[PDB]
């Protein structure tokens, strides 16, 4: 299938920038590791923008949506690491930024998804 | 890259037959800390117990008194490549 070698591209694509961005900057900030972190709200931003332009531009070979959506927005984020992450946290008795990690990573990431969509709907 | 041994141990009280110990936690999400303390004069057995990762103290009891220990904390900790691993010791001699 054609389909398949569309999401092992962009899955592997978006799993190799977690790995590198997670490895780099995780422990900069271990009560809410930011690589994990920006790769969720990244993946949200795109997929968001391609909410909004994949409904303008219906003709897009599915090749390309696939590619961007279940393959590289896909592997880029994350919810076991996010999860995982969580854990330990709770784990470690830091109530705190287990609870500030679960908001910051689903607000955050909803607010990308809505910048991604209404910056391409604006214009 | 981010070391996960705790530094500064110290013995920061102590009577004939405890001591309590305090160190600077790793800039790393600890689980926990173990403490494991013997007599630093031959074969003698170390023993071990677990303080909470929040903690960074802990009280060693029923010790003897006039006797050197060795006394050393390591981590059990959450890192992104290693997942749940230990951290090597940090270690320090203190007689009661
Ligand atoms: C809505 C969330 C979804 C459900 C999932 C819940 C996650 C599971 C709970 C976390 O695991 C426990 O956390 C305790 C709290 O950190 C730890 O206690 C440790 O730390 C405590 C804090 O001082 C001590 O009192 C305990 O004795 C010591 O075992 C305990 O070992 C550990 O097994
Ligand atoms: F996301
Ligand atoms: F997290
Ligand atoms: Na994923």
């Amino acid at each position: 299938i054609k389909s398949l070698f569309a999401v092992i591209i962009g899955g592997s694509v978006g799993c190799t920038l977690r790995w590198l961005l997670s490895t780099k900057f995780n422990s900069l900030f271990p009560n809410l590791p930011p690589g994990t972190l920006v790769v969720n709200l990244l993946a949200g931003l795109i997929i968001g923008t391609a909410l909004a332009y994949f409904l303008r531009q219906p003709h897009l070979d599915p090749f390309w949506k696939l590619m961007i959506t279940t393959g590289l927005c896909g592997g880029l984020s994350t919810f076991s690491t996010f999860s995982v992450e969580v854990f330990a946290l709770l784990q470690a008795g830091n109530y705190i930024w287990a609870l500030t990690s679960v908001l910051v990573h689903v607000i955050g990431s909803l607010i990308m998804t809505a910048l991604g969509f209404f910056i391409i709907t604006i214009l | 890259s981010v070391s996960s041994v705790p530094t500064k141990l110290e013995v920061v009280a102590a009577t004939p037959t405890s001591l309590l110990i305090s160190w600077d936690a790793p800039a790393v999400t600890v689980v926990h800390y173990v403490i494991t303390y013997g007599e630093t004069g031959g074969n003698s057995p170390v023993q071990e117990f677990t303080v909470p990762g929040s903690k960074s103290t802990a009280t060693i009891s029923g010790l003897k008194p006039g006797v050197d220990y060795t006394i050393t904390v390591y981590t059990m900790y959450y890192s992104y490549s290693d997942l749940y691993s230990y951290s090597s010791p940090i270690s320090i001699n203190y007689r009661t």
